[PDB]
RNA sequence: GGCCUGCU
RNA sequence: AGUAGAAACAAGGCC
């Protein structure tokens, strides 16, 4: 039957039924009887259509060929011949312009004189059964409806028939055409009755070829195909199998409770070696503050301009000399850079205005102190193999190192209060809610009680170095830059005041990766003599610049001011978690304002006052040759904001391991003390777990002596 | 005119030709992720990093025939090298703070209108009236609550063909809705929104927010109700409790 | 005095204040150069765990692999991944007896999904290994050079629009004999069978980096594109069944999670009456991911699936078998140094097969020795177990079917247990009349797992009695307590833009007041640093104020230019207004009524160059990677202003030999773009059909003139301009 | 010496 | 040298 197809109609209408019987899915070599009569339905819907058009007038112009003109208005605007998604948007985009009522079926044109659709369809039945099927098919509808049937007739409602009757004779004349041309061919065994409307498919997701192959080799050993296996599983029921094979299995296959005693628990074990070094990026405890007492504002000013002004506020400079060497450096180096530094510092404050931020020249002396050129060049491997030296990085356990008392003297100090405010908060919206000035209130009190310590003044310090030091590193990528080391406070009058450190040297920073290290040079001023700690000074080369006069009581002391100098480094991540060093503050005060509310919970009544007043209350946060030493509300504090402040300097993953593995053993002695009567399956595995993350970070060994100090103190 | 002109621009180089011809319509979504940009893991670290560059951010091609190449000292505001994959152009933030101080004024009295959500909350707190605050233990239970305050009771497919039907009535295809609700809905929100030009994309994704029922598990004390749960952080505490009316009662 | 934070804990108790046991304040440890070392110590690990089943070699990939199913049992308490499977089958079966209907059901809904699934599903994923340039890329990118290369071979399969005839396409390309591949330096390079089923059968290795709480690295994996549509429904099936189980914690969130603790904690302790003691488990399972036989996933699922069309169980069982010869790239490489040469070299991992072994140290030396002879073609055999949480969901029904064995009805004994689990992580109470009882109970329950290939962390467990434990964090002491340190890294500008940030900030202290129980004067607080970080970050400073940046100059003319200063948003330097109250209202409409006219519509313009917006998915949606936790998404509440850019991107492709990609992205964006003016709804809805672009563009263009002259600005000579227009660009595409 | 890139 | 820690950075590539 498809040969009629191939012989009379026109390619276009060919492959626009054939696009149409590919929409719905189903196969043209099962059944295409139904390809015929709708390629004649939509060919009986082009011979009506075309041929046909308009002008601004009605009374549509007819034309056997559209002579060239803006003169091409077609009369009747084609639906089908189209997908359902575009014949819906054709149905959509007439209703919401011609303001006429959507059809719930596909029509299959549209006429402007009046104004709507036609769905035209020509079947093999006679018009006057097929045309009020339709219509019952379709709901309410005012599109005219117009259908031809083969014996020639024609029927309309309203009998209304929409164009020239020639063009209907036409229409006609071609379908005795195709009636007396399947005479010669002979269809109507089927052509009246081939369609009945048939729905139905099966999906099929067959397993074949290669994949059937492996299916057969994902099974368990005592299995030769996938069938067997499914139908192995399919006549499986239980009957008391795992009962079996826990009976065979071995009874060394245990889980025993070891029960946990006051006894049991044994101290941390801590490294031995050589004593732990500083590894901080600037000195906390041995810092010294240049000041000028300008009333600018933390981040008003300029940098340069405030550390020359501050600089010029002391008298005593001193050739500078070596005091304590790198003792893996070149001294004399950092001892040029440092002259350098001096006399560029100078040569600034002598020319017009100050700049914003300052290129220092790349000398041999920075070129060695910065780490420049010193990365092996990348090569091939197939032009170096025959290289002894060859082979990978050193990928080992760090070194050993045993705890030292200046970490412990360091925390110490970095918890006490201090004679200026070293946090000047933002802004916030004025409070409306009562509890908001709860919240007000209890923020003050807290913000008198930690302005005041060093943990403050290292957030500020850190956080200041760590922006300057990104800006300057993804702004001046290539060149060294100079930048003070600045801090700004408030005295006790109320005085505003600056501070400088000292300096930093920022290298090469063409950071790609977030480990990628930009290597910096940093300097800072201080009075501690580091012939006392040597050991804690490894990496630092520090000379004598300078003599300081501070009054005491003792004449005055004229005491000698150094200079810590040292290469260090950081990365990209390292300097976006320094700068948000702020973060410690919440941590510490968070943990304090749940304490005060879970206090607050039990007397219905805020708390708040009484805590930071009467001090009657008190925590144990240290313990003394005496005995455990209880602080008040303000101390524990200083001391939780001082810890979240040195785990954001001395972060590692020593740090996170230990802390996991020791938070464990902290909850199962916490258990141990509450009478929940404990019980480990390995407490040495614990043990070796936690012993193992501590190898050389001063801080995280602190953390351990620490815990070994509160088992022992607890368990009692 | 336009639209089916850079269609036939495109159309003439051979490239944009095949890839129209061969792609079909299904594959729209793909081939538009279609991308060798790689999402963020860290956006925090660049976003520090990126702004201490010069041109760190990226607009359309007009932004370099409305904002001027540099301002009154000199300070580049935009360049003409585009970005990696588009053809949008790097600018500075600078050109983001030009555009609010002298970059064209329009109306601005309909985002009130489409914003509904937002607004509907500022009016809601703006009238809302405090009470004392008591301390006491607080038995926070946890439980499923509605935290959209105006959903129409609609789901998110349920409300997506009022969404269409508003916004883009002719892709609607078959629906054609028949719950009354959806209909008073879409008069309403056809008749508010009928020249707003502000964009389809956001005005779906906002009327798909009002309209549609969400709802999440949170620990509640108290309360249960749309309008108090959005205010839960700041009525019930760990140990205190404020006492709280929205300005809607 | 030595001041101590620790001795603390003497007075409060260590739950009450464990949130200072987090150090979350400083940089997370990060992994710096090659995963390969991982990779391998992981692969050895997994096949010596069960060296003692039995070994074969596939004939399609030619790999060997090791099945230790219905091995030997064991003998020490060592991990083993000895699995039985009568054992599995007969927990399944108990799992489906005390929830009849559960299997049905869950392959029902399946069922329904699986044949409506669409290929658009598949873009919404991260990072995919794309075979067709053997690397890493976005779900989509690596999609849509898959399809294009199946359609270059002649599978078309997909045209169809469906997942499932998607698979179809992917199964046929199993059987091929030569496929064809592209690559540029572009070159047609050819693909045998064997080699094309290992590059479909391949992960790719990378190291996890910003993960807290352990002093060594890991190694995580990432799949193809070939695999993912299966893996896609046995994790859709695996969904619907634990949504069925309250015993699961794993499909849910975290205050899902704890009430369900709450609830299994009070049934089991409550039911206890005084003769029966109660203890808990705060259990952490070793090496949960390399014990996990995908063989046994396959005996579950297909148990799972009995009595359903074989085509669903054909479709749902394709999955585990290939996982069962998933193959794993060792990764990056090894760089190595030369000292006296003062040089480097970055060796691929391909050549480990190959390469002498006197570059590497003892322990590499050992690893690549031990793993060599599972080496095909560069990529090392990994049989034996799951490589990473690739089925978390059905891991976490094998956990359930375990906790459920015990209901007592199984247990026979007066001892019982429940509890929680979730991947690689539960919590089991226990309940017995007497300490004998618990230990029978507790090692009985230890037997059973270790039968599943289950093993329990005796290093990283303890018992306690009920009233006091430990789950993903969540520290339970008659009730849960927070913690706050573990949401601590959330606090700072997340990095998508200024509104966004400012949004997702003040959202984010809104809901840890909500869930995390942040106090009042911290919330403050933490309101008031953001604050500070967020406009030194941003450059955008309260402009009174004389700081100097590179953005001081214009906000302070917008300052002295604006009359109600009050009204400026803090991202052009204005006040900030915001407080506990005003932290569920977005910046624009709190200071809507403060602004002054000519600012308020010059920042909300919709003819802002500066605003984009791609799909529905990404108007306020931000991915926010959380500490200690998968990836997640966020929605933010945000007014499009024209602080809603979208920041630079990488730009660094233009150095690489895959620079053609990027004129490829200019031109599909062109096209989109178009046909987003030609089909508006082409965003909020995804188009579908199987027509092509320039057939419905130009359909809509002969449409659209038309109808805008019945009413609008087009006339008859701009329509008839169009007419002819569309009919030039037919007869183009005609030639 | 000149120019390109900074998660590809 | 320095950062850092089971492998890397201490710029890369292209002419």
């Amino acid at each position: 039957m498809e040969d009629f197809v191939r012989q009379c109609f026109n390619p276009m209408i060919v492959e626009l039924a054939e696009k149409a019987m590919k929409e719905y899915g189903e196969d043209l070599k099962i059944e295409t009887n139904k390809f015929a009569a709708i390629c004649t339905h939509l060919e009986v819907c082009f011979m009506y259509s075309d041929f046909h058009f308009i002008n601004e007038r009605g009374e549509s112009i007819i034309v056997e060929s559209g002579d060239p003109n803006a003169l091409l208005k077609h009369r009747f605007e084609i639906i089908e011949g189209r997908d359902r998604t575009m014949a819906w948007t054709v149905v959509n985009s007439i209703c919401n312009t011609t303001g006429a009522e959507k059809p719930k079926f596909l029509p299959d044109l549209y006429d402007y004189k009046e104004n709507r659709f036609i769905e035209i369809g020509v079947t093999r039945r006679e018009v006057h059964i097929y045309y009020l099927e339709k219509a019952n098919k379709i709901k309410s509808e005012k599109t005219h409806i117009h259908i031809f049937s083969f014996t020639g007739e024609e029927m309309a409602t309203k009998a209304d028939y929409t164009l020239d009757e020639e063009s209907r004779a036409r229409i006609k004349t071609r379908l005795f055409t195709i009636r007396q041309e399947m005479a010669s061919r002979g269809l109507w065994d089927s052509f009246r009755q081939s369609e009945r409307g048939e729905e139905t498919i099966e999906e099929r997701f067959e397993i074949t070829g290669t994949m059937r192959r492996l299916a057969d080799q994902s099974l368990p050993p005592n299995f030769s195909s996938l069938e067997n296996f499914r139908a192995y599983v399919d006549g499986f029921e239980p009957n008391g199998y795992i009962e079996g094979k826990l009976s065979q299995m071995s009874k060394e296959v245990n889980a025993r409770i070891e029960p946990f005693l006051k006894t049991t628990p044994r101290p941390l074990r801590l490294p031995d070696g050589p004593p732990c070094s500083q590894r901080s990026k600037f000195l906390l405890m041995d810092a010294l503050k240049l000041s000028i007492e300008d009333p600018s504002h933390e981040g008003e000013g300029i940098p340069l301009y405030d550390a020359i002004k501050c600089m010029r506020t002391f008298f005593g400079w001193k050739e500078p000399n070596v005091v304590k060497p790198h003792e893996k450096g070149i001294n004399p180096n950092y001892l040029l850079a440092w002259k350098q530094v001096l006399a560029e510092l100078q040569d600034i404050e002598n020319e017009e205005k100050i700049p914003k931020t300052k290129n220092m020249k790349k000398t041999s002396q920075l070129k060695w102190a910065l780490g420049e050129n010193m990365a092996p060049e990348k090569v091939d491997f197939d032009d170096c193999k025959d290289v002894s030296d060859l082979k990978q990085y050193d990928s080992d356990e760090p070194e050993l190192r045993s705890l030292a008392s200046w970490i412990q003297s360091e925390f110490n100090k970095a918890c006490e209060l201090t004679d200026s405010s070293w946090i000047e908060l933002d802004e916030i919206g004025e409070d409306v809610a009562p509890i908001e000035h709860i919240a007000s209130m209890r923020r003050n009190y807290f913000t008198a009680e930690v302005s005041h310590c060093r943990a403050t003044e290292y957030i500020m310090k850190g956080v200041y170095i760590n922006t300057a030091l990104l800006n300057a590193s993804c702004a001046a990528m290539d060149d060294f830059q100079l930048i003070p080391m600045i801090s700004k406070c408030r005295t006790k009058e109320g005085r505003r005041k600056t501070n400088l450190y000292g300096f930093i040297i920022k290298g090469r920073s063409h950071l790609r990766n977030d480990t990628d290290v930009v290597n910096f040079v940093s300097m800072e001023f201080s009075l501690t003599d580091p012939r006392l700690e040597p050991h804690k000074w490894e990496k630092y080369c520090v000379l004598e610049i300078g003599d300081m006069l501070l009054r005491s009581a003792i004449g005055q002391v004229s005491r000698p001011m150094f200079l810590y100098v040292r290469t260090n480094g950081t990365s990209k991540i390292k300097m976006k978690w320094g700068m948000e060093m702020r973060r410690c503050l919440l941590q510490s005060l968070q943990q304090i304002e749940s304490m005060i509310e879970a206090e607050s919970s039990v007397k219905e009544k805020d708390m708040t006052k009484e805590f930071f007043e009467n001090k009657s209350e008190t925590w144990p946060i240290g313990e003394s040759p005496k005995g455990v030493e209880e602080g008040s509300i303000g101390k524990v504090c200083r001391t939780l904001l001082a810890k979240s402040v040195f785990n954001s300097l001395y972060a590692s993953p020593q740090l996170e391991g230990f802390s996991a593995e020791s938070r464990k053993l902290l909850l199962i002695v916490q258990a141990l003390r509450d009478n929940l009567e404990p019980g480990t399956f390995d407490l040495g595995g614990l043990y070796e777990a936690i012993e193992e993350c501590l190898i050389n970070d001063p801080w995280v060994l602190l953390n351990a002596s620490w815990f070994n100090s509160f088992l022992t103190h607890a368990l009692r | 005119m336009e639209r089916i002109k850079e269609l036939r621009d495109l159309m003439s180089q051979s490239r944009t030709r095949e890839i129209l011809t061969k792609t079909t319509v299904d594959h729209m979504a793909i081939i538009k992720k279609y991308t060798s940009g790689r999402q963020e893991k860290n956006p925090a670290l660049r976003m520090k990093w990126m702004m201490a560059m010069k041109y760190p951010i990226t607009a359309d091609k007009r932004i370099m025939e409305m904002i001027p190449e540099r301002n009154e000292q000199g300070q580049t505001l935009w360049s003409k090298t585009n970005d990696a994959g588009s053809d949008r152009v790097m600018v500075s933030p600078l050109a983001v703070t030009w555009w609010n101080r002298n970059g064209p004024t329009t109306s601005a009295v309909h985002y009130p209108k489409i914003y509904k959500t937002y607004f509907e909350k500022v009016e809601r707190l703006k009238h809302g009236t405090f009470g004392p605050v008591h301390f006491r233990n607080q038995v926070k239970i946890r439980r499923r609550v509605d935290i959209n305050p105006g959903h129409a009771d609609l789901s998110a497919k349920e409300a997506q063909d009022v969404i269409m039907e508003v916004v883009f009535p002719n892709e609607v295809g078959a629906r054609i809705l028949t719950s009354e609700s959806q209909l008073t809905i879409t008069k309403e929100k056809k008749e508010e929104l009928q020249d707003c030009k502000i964009s389809p994309l956001m005005v779906a994704y906002m009327l798909e927010r009002e309209l549609v029922r969400k709802t999440r598990f949170l620990p509640v004390a108290g309360g249960t109700s749309s309008v108090y749960i959005e205010v839960l952080h700041l009525t019930q505490g760990t140990c205190w409790e404020q006492m709280y009316t929205p300005g809607g009662e | 005095m030595d001041v101590n934070p620790t001795l603390l804990f003497l007075k409060v108790p260590a739950q009450n204040a464990i949130s200072t046991t987090f150090p979350y304040t400083g940089d997370p440890p990060y992994s710096h150069g090659t995963g390969t070392g991982y990779t391998m110590d992981t692969v050895n690990r997994t096949h010596q765990y069960s060296e003692k089943g039995r070994w074969t070699t596939n004939t399609e990939t030619g790999a060997p692999q090791l099945n230790p199913i219905d091995g030997p049992l064991p003998e020490d308490n060592e991990p083993s991944g000895y699995a039985q499977t009568d054992c599995v089958l007969e927990a399944m079966a108990f799992l489906e007896e005390s929830h009849p209907g559960i299997f049905e059901n869950s392959c029902l809904e399946t069922m329904e999904v699986v044949q409506q699934t669409r290929v658009d599903k598949l873009t919404q994923g991260r990072q995919t290994y794309d075979w067709t340039l053997n690397r890493n890329q976005p779900a989509a990118t690596a999609l849509a050079n898959t399809i294009e290369v199946f359609r270059s071979n002649g599978l078309t399969a997909n045209e169809s629009g469906r997942l499932i005839d998607f698979l179809k396409d992917v199964m046929e390309s199993m059987d091929k004999e030569e496929m064809e591949i592209t690559t540029h330096f572009k070159k047609k390079q050819r693909l045998n069978k064997r080699s094309y089923l290992i590059r479909a059968l391949t992960l790719n290795t990378m190291t996890k980096d910003a993960e807290r709480g352990k002093l060594k690295r890991r190694a995580i994996a990432t799949p193809g594109m070939q695999i993912r549509g299966f893996v896609y429904f046995v994790e859709t099936l695996a969904r619907s069944i634990c949504e069925k189980l309250e015993q699961s914690g794993l499909p849910v969130g975290g205050n899902e999670k704890k009430a369900k603790l709450a609830n299994v904690v009070r049934k089991m302790m409550t039911n206890s009456q005084d003769t029966e003691l109660s203890f808990t488990i705060t259990g952490d399972n070793t090496k949960w991911n390399e014990n996990q036989n995908p063989r046994m996933f396959l005996a579950m699922i297909t148990y799972i699936t009995r009595n359903q069309p074989e085509w669903f169980r054909n479709v749902l069982s394709i999955a585990p078998i290939m996982f069962s010869n998933k193959m794993a790239r060792l990764g990056k490489g090894y760089m190595f140094e030369s000292k006296s040469m003062k040089l480097r070299t970055q060796i691929p991992a391909e050549m480990l097969a190959s390469i002498d072994l006197k570059y590497f140290n003892d322990s590499t030396r050992k690893k690549i020795e031990k793993i060599r002879p599972l080496l095909i073609d560069g990529t090392a055999s990994l049989s034996p177990g799951m490589m990473m949480g690739m089925f978390n969901m059905l891991s976490t029904v094998l956990g359930v079917s375990i906790l459920n064995l015990g209901q007592k009805r199984y247990t026979k004994t007066t001892y019982w247990w429940d509890g929680l689990q979730s991947s690689d992580d539960f919590a089991l109470i226990v309940n017995a009349p007497n300490h004998e009882g618990i230990q029978a109970g507790v090692d009985r329950f230890y037997r059973t797992c270790k039968l599943l290939g289950i093993n329990m962390s005796k290093k990283k467990s303890y018992i306690n009695r009920t009233g006091t434990f430990e789950f993903t964090s969540f520290f339970y002491r008659y009730g849960f307590v927070a913690n706050f340190s573990m949401e601590l890294p959330s606090f700072g500008v997340s990095g998508i833009n200024e509104s966004a940030d400012m949004s997702i900030g003040v959202t984010v202290i809104k809901n840890n007041m909500i869930n995390n129980d942040l106090g009042p004067a911290t919330a403050q607080m933490a309101l008031q640093l953001f604050i500070k970080d967020y406009r030194y970050t941003y450059r955008c400073h309260r402009g009174d104020t004389q700081i100097q940046t590179r953005r001081s100059f214009e906000i302070k003319k917008l300052w002295e230019q604006t009359r109600s200063k009050a009204g400026l948003l803090v991202s052009d330097g204005g006040p900030n207004l915001y407080n506990i109250r005003n932290l569920h209202i977005p910046e624009v409409c709190l200071k809507w009524e403060l602004m002054d006219e000519d600012y308020q519509g010059r920042l909300c313009n919709p003819l802002n160059p500066f605003v984009s917006h791609k799909e529905i998915e990404s108007v306020n949606n931000a991915v926010m990677m959380p500490a200690h936790g998968p990836a997640k998404n966020m929605e933010y509440d945000a007014v499009a202003t024209t602080h809603s850019w979208i920041p630079k991107r990488n730009r660094s492709i233009l150095n690489t030999s895959q620079r053609g990609i990027l004129e490829d992205e200019q031109m599909y964006q062109k096209c989109c773009n178009l046909f987003e003016k030609f089909f508006p709804s082409s965003s909020y809805r995804r188009p579908v059909g199987i027509s092509s672009m320039v057939e419905a563009m130009v359909s809509r263009a002969r449409i659209d003139a038309r109808i805008d002259f019945e009413s609008g600005r087009i006339k008859k000579e701009e329509f008839a301009e169009i007419m002819k227009i569309c009919s030039t660009i037919e007869e183009l595409r005609r030639q």
